[PDB]
């Protein structure tokens, strides 16, 4: 898991790797974990992915619930404050890595959470397992106020180097684009490794296994 | 030895056409205090191969005296044979595998590069005896910040110049200048051709700091 | 571990229309079994399973729960449950114990209500939700099953060759297994009709 | 420690207990009964934690009174099963567990005879025959090897002289006098307590 | 892992199982646990593999050295003596070792039985291992002296089923080995699911 | 404090054919959640007919794989002649009870020739039993491999399929499709395979990449 | 990490480097450590992030609140106290190294400093921070009674210049804090 | 753990062990025999960790052989019985302990009888009666009511017949069989195998 | 606690507190921390006391008895040697806070440290002792390349000065020595 | 507190004839760092009684604040009574027993001296609620130190006088400066009587130091 955020002369691009490993076995090729907050707002979590999950719900929950009773669009440091708050309240227990991304009236805004509540606005983050490569790629190519595809590809570049390091993914990199007037969102980016194709037809025959006992039940 | 007491940091090395650059940094910290701002951590053997090393200094002063008194021994020799950096390799494998077998263990991270016979080579060695020879090494933090970088540019280029290798080991040190915590801006680079072993100064990096002033 | 106290091992793998769902047949304590009949396989509604492994104390009453707030829900609406909504019901139910958990690996396997789709997901002990479209498997033997079911699934699979892979897959699985085994139940369900069989395997 | 044996059969439940209440060295008890008659065809039997084994008896027999006093008839043996086994599940997760080992058997007027078998993790099941112990493992063997759905409840009660006579020869433990019930269409009917001189 | 082995008037019955799990984890289905000592010795393996292998192999080493010393036929008790000193100068070090000792003598059948611990036994049945006392409960179930041989083969061969069957540390081929006055003899060796279909029903 | 063992990881294939012994594994060396290499081929040629495997903690399979070429030239300069499989086999388990009570965590598997010119694959274990059976799976992929191969080299839960002998190139596409769908799924392993052939003339080698995350 | 809070005539003069660091690698290179509370008083943290930035938020509302009630502009002494009462509070799990300092026009600059345990006490200078000991060293030497702003600037100045360069968690780049009756002057120098 | 008892009397000493071999579950050997003729006159008893009563059996016996067989003549048992503590005070503190529980039982033609106890810590008695493990609680009770130091054999034998009669009413083993010895003028003499059936 | 070496064109300047102590009582108000070895060679201990006499008296031992064989006057750097093997060839069990000191003929002053590693390195000043923190701090402040004798006196003075009323360990007494060319010239600062 | 961070040290405190005089140093160390080395640790209470602590600071503010209230509620309660020391010694020894009680200790060790209606006072109140009278008190090493001092002089002579008591409060807090490590060179001399409380200034020790020219 390797997440990571970088401002433009616009707004954000946001990227993550989605091979949710348990333990030592590869048990998902394709896990969505850039979430949704807002249509002006979203989110990527790391570590634990269910507590990551269930708190970017609530916090969308209530963010929805405050942007429908407002009337307007939200604001990113609402968000970071409700996420601050909630986790210094349950005192690090729950660990959920955060990168917090969205642009308002002032435009673009980035946020790097830690599980024990410690929020940080930065020009670029890299949050989760094999960040490190991305933000030797980041160190190594940045400089302010990119364009849009440049940004892109720097990105892309900063996570296909985290899945050149252990821990990254099969996927074909996510990557997320938020402007002040254009939201995109686009999961199939970009393949690196094919599959390779079967050798053998190990095809099973229509009788190779004895059975017991069957039942048949109709339905409608 | 049990508690590592005083350490250095990474050491970066890579091999490029004819010759191996590798560099390192002067730094002596103990827990958080860098107490020693000013050293050597890099052992230039006779011609060929080169040393350098991390973990606790005193056993890099010890080894450092005992490969001293072997090629000193060959050298007195006087059949005009000298060793290969390979077998500098494995009698230091061999040493330390000794070394942790009766629980004794030595606190280094150690990076072998020589160029000898037309071939240029590059070998590592672990504490745990785990060794290996590799087209680009990285050790401590490196193998988690520069190595990606060593990984990036071979895959987009094989071979090298020393111009090349040179230039991406100064971005290499400039970024654990950045990011490294046991890190300090002096280093050393020391690279090995045919023409012999050459160590340069006590270089230094430029920095940048113009996100600090974004909020 | 806790998961291995009494065993389990549950396999669920979307063919091309239908889909199946098979489990083990084993019940006892660590080594020493008890009986052959433990139902691990509930069915929640139509056309639409669930599979649990692990502590069975947890099985059992994380099966009745679920029976408990299906049926209130079923009977607040008269429509039956789309899988999304189960998915996202066990997920609660589970993230409720978040700190005092059940230690099960559920397994949901149903088709669409409307359409014939057919769909599978597995979850955690904490409720993340996981949906894919070969398989997914749970239980104490993992690897196994991970390592046969990526060697002999194919993307479009009619009924038969999609029991015979799931069977295959299972038995062989089962066999490598220590502490589950013992006979294995097989659901193969469609949009038509649906077909339950019990494999012969070996009772070692 | 020691176990209490529990065969079912085509319609009877054969259940065997011990006598024993022995602490720790000494047999404090040579006449123990275990045996809690629910209602007019279901039993029950506990071993586990002795504090917590008349907590059984007091909370699920007169629950079940409670019930029969209360709605008019008798429970199914897997009504009481089922509730017996939450209430185990519930009462797992506090700060007092309880911790015994149970084993249930019934009768219905259409189910007919029932055996069930609990855990001291609060698990169901419908077994042929059970269970805990020591006496688990040395009943097993021969009760797996001399099993017959179709059998008589006289080569039933064979069958357990035969495997207590092999219960005598190779165990650490005591047990001298098992006591034994059935169930039929009728009952609960006590058979003849069954003891042994060993040589 | 459950072994068995009990004398009667013609000789020896050995039998074993072939299961050698890894924790939760089968290794293999077919492992030979009955180390063929000598022409005239059978040692087992039971609890632990490198341990019954190893040791096993030093005492028949020293077994081939006594015979070569003295032109004569060592007896089961000196084996079962030389194992368990052997063993038991590496007491409390960490060595898992229950194996089973059989063999001809001039006193005739013998049955010795030595652990790890030094528990130097003879005997007349015994059961080493997980479900051990399953074979236990069955045997001495359908134990005598004056048994034949087919129904000493089938009482053997109902103890590895009906062990496999319970426990789930113990499977694979039931193999069966047969000592006589002059040499064991292999008898057959067949699977879990050939004696289920066999004897099920 | 400091640990005597890592795990390094990695996955090592034997299959006794008929007159073959195909050994193959990849060459990747990892640390944690780090790559030190791409290239660490476990497979090494010993004799002719005998080409071991060695995986788990790297450096005591550098000290072992040593130990042994020592005492083959041992052997062949004391008793004029090249040891067997089994003989080596035996040497390797006194080997490694012989360092008992600090074991070697190494997993070890030996495929070759007997001296009838037949396959032949001897397993081994930590500690130091061994026996001779058809095909291993060692290391890390152990227990994605054993199945596939029970299903398909022992045809084993099989109904009415028939035996036939495993061919050398069906055994190949046999290897190629393991590699590559544990490769899927496991962690240690990818980025090149290693596969070395044991005939009676001699060892072959080929290299077969694959997936480089 | 390294926080300093020199006071003058006029005013105060704060400073810090930034550097967050967790376990030997930097997550942040660049960290505001000083916070504003009210418009001439400050705080800078230490220790701990989280945990100074719930109690940096919990003060703020409190303050403000107690200040807009008042209609008037507050103490330092007040917001020194609520630091002290909140850090008393919950002393068995907080680790803060907060420092107090702001014009007041009642008392001029104050200096107020809060370490771990939760004693108050005011100060003419402060260290604090892990790293501080150094400077903590010398702050006794070169620190003379009665500096002007420009002054105290450099004694700042080479104070976190040799505690970023000698400690091997400070480091960064160095932020400083200027109030005075007139105006809050911040500025981000290195060298 | 399991039982043996040290009955003096006049002019014989009353020793009987058990018959019990088992492990931790279950009685492997109920034919088993903790009694070691070291001579003529002197027999030796032993329990404990089992792997160590062999082995130092093997010691004292074969080097109370070679005492034999160099003087020409048979030890004293208090001689013995110093021996054997003195190896225990040398074994005990070592790398290599042993943890038993003995007693010896000799005859001298001038002492006559006499009695000894030891103990995993290496102490010497001259006890009237001893025993050891759990037996020894609830039986030296069971003699200490009844005991006369100028008792008959065929007294001390009904003792025993009632020691056990009440060792096998209250204890959680099993213990079915007991072998007995005694020892006069002309040496060591077998009675009969006790064992009791129990219902 | 608090030692202190510092080198000069002709000579060396060497340096210490006294106080040794114990928990939070002290044992003994005034302790030559320094120790002569050879006339011209000087080295000042931290750490354990005991531990390091004993290192002290067998290096006096090997190097009184290498300097006689010489019948030369010994170097340095060779009873630095001595040192760093005593030290690391049985570390383990050892805290020794050693710096070697003196002047030599062939090579001037030189001062050499060997912290609690075994490590050894050439240096113009040296720290070492718990309470040498501080004055670690702004020893590279105040120092200037190429001073004379008295203000290295001067220097030294300053510095335990205030290591010796910061540090709780630290205090006592001040002990200084002159070892050149030309003499040995120990004298004792105090009040 | 589980922990102590900022530890105070020893106090002292005597009667006389009509007075009890109390004297403790200015010293707030932090394990054996003085980072606090200008701080006040006796209290004032209102006309006859006074607090001196030590161990942790924060609990002592704790503690002066909570008295402080008190005192303030009494004397506005207008009826012309005021605390007797020993109430207020009744008082904090309940609440350092119902502190304790909760298993959450605070960290302190307290002297209460107090002169009110011809009869001097002086308390003693430990953290574990260990309270006595005493003649003389010295907590910490103090006891461990300067109280053989005062029971060499009590028992020679029962009573003193002030300028007696203070002489001999000068001397044993010179000793105390000679061999505590948590001691300091700076303290402050506080004296009651019936004419009201006084706090003198922060007065200083003479040492001597001819015992360093010998060997």
């Amino acid at each position: 898991t390797t997440i990571a955020g970088v401002v433009y002369k616009d707004g954000i691009v946001l990227g993550a790797d989605t091979r949710a490993t348990e333990g030592m076995v590869v048990a998902d090729k394709n896990c969505s974990k850039i979430h949704f907050i807002s249509p002006n707002i979203y989110c990527c979590g790391a570590g634990t992915a269910a507590d990551t999950d269930m708190t970017t719900q609530l916090i969308s929950s209530n963010l929805e619930l405050h942007s429908l009773s407002t009337g307007r669009l939200p604001r990113v440091v609402t968000a970071n404050r409700m996420l601050k708050q909630m986790l210094f309240r349950y005192q690090g227990y729950i660990g959920a890595a955060l990168v917090l991304g969205g642009v308002d009236v002032t435009g673009p805004h980035l946020y790097s959470i830690y599980p024990h509540g410690s929020t940080d606005k930065l020009p670029y983050v890299t949050m989760g397992s094999g960040s490190l490569a991305a933000m030797a790629v980041f160190e190594d190519k940045f400089r302010p106020d990119m364009e849009e595809e440049e940004a892109k590809n720097l990105v892309s570049e900063a996570i296909a180097a985290g899945i050149f390091n252990d821990l990254g993914s099969g996927s074909n990199i996510d990557l997320c684009v938020i402007s002040k007037n254009k939201l995109d969102f686009l999961r199939p980016y970009t393949v690196p490794n094919k599959k390779g194709t079967r050798l053998g037809r190990y095809r099973c025959e229509k009788g190779t296994t004895a059975v017991l006992t069957e039942k048949i039940t109709p339905l409608e | 030895t049990q508690n590592p007491m005083v350490t250095g940091t990474s050491v970066l090395g890579v091999k490029f056409e004819g010759g191996v650059v590798i560099a390192a940094d002067m730094l002596g910290s103990y827990g958080s205090l860098a107490r020693f701002r000013n050293i050597s951590r890099i052992m230039r053997v006779n011609n060929s191969t080169m040393l350098g090393a991390s973990g606790d200094y005193a056993d890099f002063q010890y080894l450092k005296q005992v490969l001293g008194q072997m090629v000193i021994d060959e050298e007195l020799l006087g059949d005009g044979h000298s060793y290969s950096p390979r077998a500098i390799h494995s009698w230091l494998t061999r040493a330390m595998y000794s070394r942790r077998s009766k629980m004794n263990p030595l606190w280094n991270t150690m990076v072998i590069g020589g160029y000898a016979d037309g071939e240029s080579f590059l070998g590592y060695v672990d504490m745990l005896g785990v060794a290996y020879e590799a087209p680009s090494l990285a050790t401590g933090y490196g193998a988690y910040l520069a190595q990606p970088l060593l990984r990036e540019v071979l895959e987009k280029q094989p071979v090298l110049s020393q111009t090349e290798a040179r230039d991406l080991v100064e971005r290499c040190m400039r970024v654990l200048y950045y990011r490294d915590a046991r890190s300090y801006n002096r280093f050393q680079i020391a690279t090995v051709t045919e023409k012999g072993v050459e160590i340069e100064g006590p270089l230094s990096t430029e920095t940048n700091w113009d996100i600090a002033h974004m909020i | 571990s806790i998961m291995s106290y009494n065993g389990g091992a549950v396999m669920a793998m979307k063919g091309k229309n239908c889909v199946a769902i098979a489990a083990d047949r084993r019940f006892g304590i660590q080594a020493q079994m008890v009986t052959t009949d433990f139902q691990k396989i509930f069915p929640m509604g139509d056309r639409l399973y669930i599979g649990l492994a692990g502590l069975a104390t947890d099985v059992q009453t994380v099966a009745q729960r679920l029976k408990f707030r299906l049926n209130l829900y079923e009977l607040k609406e008269g429509r039956q449950i789309k899988p999304y909504t189960l998915m996202s019901m066990v997920a609660n139910l589970l993230y409720e114990k978040r700190f005092g958990p059940y230690y099960t690996e559920p397994v949901i396997a149903g088709l669409d209500p409307k359409t014939f789709k057919p769909f599978i997901c597995s979850l955690d002990l904490i409720g993340c939700p996981m949906v894919t479209d070969d398989f997914v498997v749970s239980g104490t033997c993992a690897e196994q099953m991970y390592g046969m079911c990526e060697s002999l699934w194919e993307p479009n699979m009619d009924p038969d060759h999609l029991f015979e892979t799931i069977s295959q897959a299972m038995l062989n699985a089962v066999d490598r297994d220590a502490v589950s085994g013992m006979g294995v139940i097989v659901h193969i369900i469609e949009k038509d009709k649906i077909t339950t069989r019990t494999l012969k395997a070996r009772m070692d | 420690m020691e176990y209490l044996i529990g065969i079912q059969g085509p319609d009877y439940v054969l259940v065997a207990s011990d006598r024993v209440a022995a602490s720790n060295i000494v047999q404090m008890k040579d006449d123990h009964d275990k045996m809690f008659k629910m209602s007019e065809k279901i039993l029950l039997l506990c071993v586990g934690e002795a504090g917590d084994t008349v907590q059984f008896a007091e909370y699920i027999q007169k629950n079940v009174q409670l019930y029969k006093m209360r709605n008019g008839y008798e429970l199914s043996p897997t009504a009481a099963a089922n509730f017996t086994r939450r209430n185990l599940a519930d009462c797992l997760r506090s700060r007092t567990p309880y911790h015994v080992n149970l084993l249930l058997a019934g009768y219905d007027e259409h189910e007919g005879p029932a055996l069930y078998y609990m855990d001291y993790l609060a698990a169901l099941a419908k077994a042929p025959f059970a269970a805990h112990g020591y006496g688990a493992f040395l009943t097993l063997s021969i009760l797996d090897r001399y099993y017959t759905p179709t059998i008589s409840r006289e080569r039933a009660v064979e069958l357990l002289r035969k495997c207590l006579e092999e219960l005598q020869k190779r165990f650490i433990l005591n047990l001298p006098t098992f006591s034994v019930r059935i169930i039929d269409k009728n009952g609960i009917h006590d058979l003849d307590n069954i003891s042994f001189p060993k040589q | 892992t459950t072994t068995l082995a009990f004398k009667f008037r013609h000789g020896v019955i050995v039998a074993a199982d072939s299961r050698a799990t890894a924790g939760a984890y089968i290794a293999s289905q077919t492992v030979k646990k009955v180390i063929e000592i000598n022409p005239y010795l059978l040692g087992t393996m039971a609890g632990g593999a490198a341990d019954c292998s190893f040791w096993e192999r030093l005492l028949a080493r020293q077994c081939r050295i006594y015979e070569l010393r003295n032109k004569e036929r060592i007896s089961v008790a000196a084996a079962s003596k030389l194992l368990a000193n052997m063993v038991y100068q590496y007491k409390g070090m960490g060595l898992s070792m229950g194996t089973m000792i059989c063999g001809w003598d001039k006193r005739g059948p013998g049955l010795y039985y030595v652990d790890s611990e030094g528990n130097r036994i003879s005997g007349a049945t015994f059961s080493v291992g997980s479900g051990s006392v399953y074979a236990y409960g069955v045997m001495d179930r359908g134990y005598s002296y004056d048994l034949e041989v087919e129904q000493a083969y089938d009482l053997a061969r109902r103890a590895i089923y009906q062990a496999t069957y319970r426990d789930a540390y113990s499977g694979g081929a039931v193999n069966l080995y047969h000592v006589r006055e002059d040499g064991w003899i292999r008898v057959s060796s067949d699977n879990v699911a050939d004696l289920h279909e066999k004897y099920s029903g | 404090r400091f640990s005597p063992y890592v795990f390094n990881g990695g996955t090592i294939l034997a299959i006794a054919g008929e007159d073959f012994a195909i050994v193959a594994s990849d060459t990747r060396l990892s640390e944690g959640f780090s790559i030190h290499t791409r290239d660490s081929p476990k497979c090494y040629k010993l004799t002719d007919k005998t080409v071991i495997g060695c995986s788990g903690f790297h450096g005591d399979c550098l000290t072992l794989t040593k130990i042994i070429e020592a005492r083959l030239k041992m052997y062949k300069h004391s008793n004029n002649k090249a040891m067997t499989t089994g003989a080596i086999a035996a040497m390797l388990s006194t080997i490694l009870y012989s360092r008992r009570f600090f074991p070697y965590y190494v997993y070890n598997i030996i495929g070759g020739l007997d001296e009838e010119g037949k396959g032949a694959v001897y397993s081994f274990d930590p500690v130091g039993s061994y026996q001779r059976d058809s095909f291993k799976a060692g290391g890390s992929a152990s227990a994605m491999l054993q199945p596939l191969l029970d299903n398909q080299v022992g045809f084993k839960n099989m109904q009415n399929v028939e035996h036939v002998p495993l061919s050398l190139d069906r055994a190949m596409r046999l290897v190629k499709d393991v590699f590559i769908s544990a490769a899927e799924r496991d962690v240690y392993t990818g980025d090149a395979l290693r596969i070395c052939i044991v005939t009676k003339e001699g060892i072959r080698e080929e290299t077969v990449s694959l997936r480089k995350d | 990490t390294t926080i300093m809070a020199v006071q003058f005539d006029g005013g105060v003069v704060l400073g810090a480097d930034s550097r967050t660091t967790t376990g030997s690698y930097i997550a942040n290179r660049v960290t505001d450590k000083l916070t504003p509370i009210h418009d001439r008083i400050f705080c800078c943290r230490s220790g701990s992030a989280a945990d100074t930035q719930a109690v940096a938020d919990a003060v703020t509302y409190q303050l403000g609140f107690h200040s807009i009630e008042l209609n008037e502009p507050p103490l330092v002494h007040t917001a020194a106290s609520l630091f002290k009462e909140m850090c008393y509070r919950y002393r068995e799990d907080l680790m803060a190294g907060i420092i107090i300092a702001g014009w007041d026009p009642q008392e001029g600059g104050q200096v107020y400093s809060v370490p771990m345990g939760g004693m108050m006490v005011r100060q003419s200078f402060a260290i604090g921070g892990s790293g501080s000991s150094y400077i903590y060293g010398y702050v006794d030497a070169t620190y003379r009674e009665g500096m002007t702003k420009e002054e105290c600037l450099q004694f700042t100045a080479n104070a976190l210049a040799l505690a970023m360069e000698r400690d091997g968690s400070s480091g960064g780049v160095i932020r400083l804090a200027a109030i005075a009756e007139s105006g809050v002057e911040r500025q981000v120098l290195l060298g």
